[PDB]
RNA sequence: ACAAGUAGUUAGAGCCCGUUAAUGGGUGAUAGCGUGCCUUUUGUAGAAUGAACCGGCGAGUUACGAUUUGUUGCAAGGUUAA
RNA sequence: GUCAUGGAGGUAGAGCACUGUUUGGACUAGGGGCCCUUCUCGGGUUACCGAAUUCAGAUAAACUCCGAAUGCCAUGUACUUAUACUCGGGAGUCAGACUGCGAGUGAUAAGAUCCGUAGUCGAAAGGGAAACAGCCCAGACCACCAGUUAAGGUCCCCAAAUA
RNA sequence: AAUAGCUCACUGGUCGAGUGACCCCGCGCCGAAAAUGUACCGGGGCUAAACAUAUUACCGAAACUGUGGAUGAACC
RNA sequence: CUGGGGCGGUCGCCUCCUAAAGAGUAACGGAGGCGCCCAAAGGUUCCCUCAGAAUGGAUGGAAAUCAUUCGCAGAGUGUAAAGGCACAAGGGAGCUUGACUGCGAGACUGACAAGUCGAGCAGGGACGAAAGUCGGGCUUAGUGAUCCGGUGGUUCCGCAUGGAAGGGCCAUCGCUCAACGGAUAAAAGCUACCCCGGGGAUAACAGGCUUAUCUCCCCCAAGAGUCCACAUCGACGGGGAGGUUUGGCACCUCGAUGUCGGCUCGUCGCAUCCUGGGGCUGUAGUCGGUCCCAAGGGUUGGGCUGUUCGCCCAUUAAAGCGGCAC
RNA sequence: CUGGUAGUUAUGGCGAGAAGGUCACACCCGUUCCCAUACCGAACACGGUAGUUAAGCUUCUCUGCGCCAAUGGUAGUUGGGGGCUUCCCCCUGCGAGAGUAGGUCGCUGCCGGG
């Protein structure tokens, strides 16, 4: 996942306060993946999670992933002091805020659901709770 | 009629309360006015509430 | 690559609502009409809206998305 | 001569004295508190600088101009220089 | 300084009306796969792409149909308060520090760096935080073998509850 | 080896009161390894001398007050 | 200037974001522009409305021009961006030169130098029937002082007098002075042969903070392991501890914290190399593997490399990994 | 009653449907004259009033689109405090945006004709 194009190559970290704006309540599968707590999902572990996801599923049901990431972040090489402008576009991630539901799915029993899930669940850097419609 | 009592120090505080406390009238600490109830005397004890003690 | 910026155009109101001017005060500096003369009010070259007689300064409302700047006697 | 000490200070027995005689002097068991001085610093007990100690010597002055304040004399005048 | 009244201003939040980023349907265009009486001119299929189109749903420092709290500028015949301005004589300062809050840079590292804003230190002794410039409490004119309180405390070191 | 054999489920009997799931909150547990010496409460030590909620006494500063003294400014 | 210096980049002006809803506000922060152009692209009068799509039409094709309907701007606005603009500031046409001379109450902005806006007054005009508007351009960049020269003008001065020379005043022109408040009219390097004044304001060593990186330990479990996730391993991802690495920072020390390796002497941690005890095992046995407990003691002679390290020879129960100013 | 002309953030607008007409208004007929078209009497201008409410125009109904819009709650937040500090919580005041109840097919002034 990422933006095909961007208006501005660098982007400010921005914050995490609040409650998420909207996305709060599972709206297109039958189970989905709140958020808990804040934090940055990176591209790679929104693909992580995907898989562990769909591989447990076996092409059977729908999976939504509801939050894009949007934001670059840079990084600068090691051995490289502070200062001379930003750094290079590292990768991707979306500002998660608490209660943002990250994933949804349905077509499959509630059981294979809440695996589906649990699994998914481990390959991201927050705490998550699983939430149905 | 209140009677205002400053009750914690200037120490630390942000000029408006400074200022605020100035205009009541409050020297040092543990100073008192006596001034007519209005909602202007009213309006600067609510600022400075959590310095001054207020009385009848 | 970067590292450049004007300098700042001190833009925005110079006199406020219900103040009372002397003729040719500039009441509100801008690039085009954010506000628009009223009566004895006068846009400059530049934008700045300007009292063309002494008077109090009254920002009035000119129809539901515009704004103006009047000075009356 | 069982003690952990920027050396004092506050509290204080004991012992010894007796003054410019006044809610005095010497010493100080024991108890509390306590990181020299200077320089330079955002910040120095500083593991930054300087001084072994004591004594002497050792750093905004004078001239001529400018300006401003104060004082005094005279005042639409005041004042002489060589 | 506060109250009242007026006003300028697009931040927080929010929102998707615009601009960009974006998910899933549905909908036709088409082209490309797929078979093809065909000159791939025209058909029949597609889920391989597709540019619109609507429906639902997201997202933004350099988006805004919206929009606070504060702060700011004024006015008053309001209540407090005691400075303000002008002209002269004399300066010093132009290495700042940390803490809280709002930002950037950084890795949403630094006792980092750079602004904003408040405080303390600097130039502030006292009490607390074991010790501890920058935290909490609080400002030392001098004396007292008087009293009350702050933060922080009250079993012993160690003042106060084995409340 | 395949069979045989032992066992459960699932029932009557005995016994004579409880027993079995799920969700939420409080406080705890593991996860937890560094170099001179205990060494991640200052110490002692604490099962409260910890924590929560509520209460009230006291201690506690060069704060404020008392008493005496010195001193700057302003106004009578 | 500079997160030491050098190298690279930058240096003045304009627009935006950063900027925290007045103004202002930094960084070798994020993005772009400028060093002009226009005789109309200026003034004024009058008149007008764009983009795009649908539909139908010869050359004509997705797209030229024409007609109709729907179209608040999805166009345009010389030129970046922002703020504006359909009573248009956008588009036509007619006449024009106000892209005027003297000024200017009063404001904005500013340390200064400068910069910005300005009603209104007079002279004489342009357009307009008049009202009126017009001192350039929708607004905000397009510039550079003083000194010295050049040209033009002049009821100014003219060193006894008349002139003149020369100066003054008014107008205007000549340097990438761009390091853009411009050291001069005129300016590059090496120093390990160096020297003085200073600085821990500032680097190299060690310490400190930090822990991205590093080492170690974990979570999840797709896989591997003859079947078999978890004997032994473990992708994609996730979470910690440590403070031995590579780094970041510049807080102590520049009136000296004076050095890598080796030698001598050790001491400490345990994340254990050997030896001791145990659990699991793909533990028949032997020989092993892995994890738990365990720091008492032990833990090598050579060749090559300055070498830490490494490779090799030959041993050993073993030839542990780290810390202590490497 | 209708013509003109103002004011008022669209509660005023758009869209849909209906009725009305020498009392104006309108389209409508003409290009001789003034005056027009970067071609065109379409427009502009001038002269007519045979013809008609079809359209604009005026009045009436409608909530389909827009527009306006409480209360309550929430977000945020000044000030004051706490934490387990990518942030979070408590107290006091202020308090959106969205959404909702609902409102709206305008209101108001002057002048002429009727
Ligand atoms: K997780
Ligand atoms: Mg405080
Ligand atoms: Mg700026
Ligand atoms: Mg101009
Ligand atoms: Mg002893
Ligand atoms: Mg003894
Ligand atoms: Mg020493
Ligand atoms: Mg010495
Ligand atoms: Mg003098
Ligand atoms: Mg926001
Ligand atoms: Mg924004
Ligand atoms: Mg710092
Ligand atoms: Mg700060
Ligand atoms: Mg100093
Ligand atoms: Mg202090
Ligand atoms: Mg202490
Ligand atoms: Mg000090
Ligand atoms: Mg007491
Ligand atoms: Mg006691
Ligand atoms: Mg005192
Ligand atoms: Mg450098
Ligand atoms: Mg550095
Ligand atoms: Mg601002
Ligand atoms: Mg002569
Ligand atoms: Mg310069
Ligand atoms: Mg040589
Ligand atoms: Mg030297
Ligand atoms: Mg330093
Ligand atoms: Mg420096
Ligand atoms: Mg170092
Ligand atoms: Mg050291
Ligand atoms: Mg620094
Ligand atoms: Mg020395
Ligand atoms: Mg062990
Ligand atoms: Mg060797
Ligand atoms: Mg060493």
């Amino acid at each position: 996942l990422v933006p095909k194009r961007v208006k501005y190559r660098r982007e400010f970290r921005g914050n995490m306060r609040g409650r998420a704006k909207g996305g709060t309540e599972v709206a297109f599968g039958e189970y989905g993946l709140q958020a808990v707590e804040a934090s940055w999902i990176t591209n790679r572990q929104i693909e992580a999670a995907r898989i562990a996801m769909t591989r447990y599923m076996k092409r059977g049901g729908k999976v939504w992933i509801k939050i894009f990431p949007h934001k670059s972040y840079t990084s600068k090489p090691i051995g490289v002091r502070m200062g001379k402008g930003k750094g290079a576009p590292e990768g991707w991630v979306s500002p998660v805020k608490r209660g943002k539901i990250m994933f949804e799915i349905a077509g499959v029993p509630e059981d294979v659901a809440r695996e589906a899930l649990r699994l998914a669940a481990h390959k991201l850097p927050v705490k998550t709770k699983i939430v149905k419609r | 009629k209140l009677e205002i009592t400053l009750k914690r120090s200037l120490i630390g505080r942000p000029q408006p309360q400074r200022k605020t406390v100035q205009a009541l009238g409050l020297g040092k600490t543990n100073s008192v006015v006596v001034k007519e109830d209005n909602p202007a005397i009213r309006g600067m004890i609510t600022k400075v509430s959590h310095l001054v003690d207020v009385k009848e | 690559s970067n590292g450049r910026d004007s300098e700042s155009k001190r833009l925005g109101a110079k006199r406020a609502d219900g103040q009372f001017v002397t003729g040719g005060s500039i009441l509100y500096r801008q690039r085009g009409t954010k506000i628009y003369p009223g009566t004895n009010v006068g846009r400059g070259g530049d934008d700045t809206l300007f009292a063309k007689t002494d008077g109090v300064v009254r920002f009035e409302r000119m129809g539901r998305d515009k704004k103006k700047v009047s000075v009356y006697p």
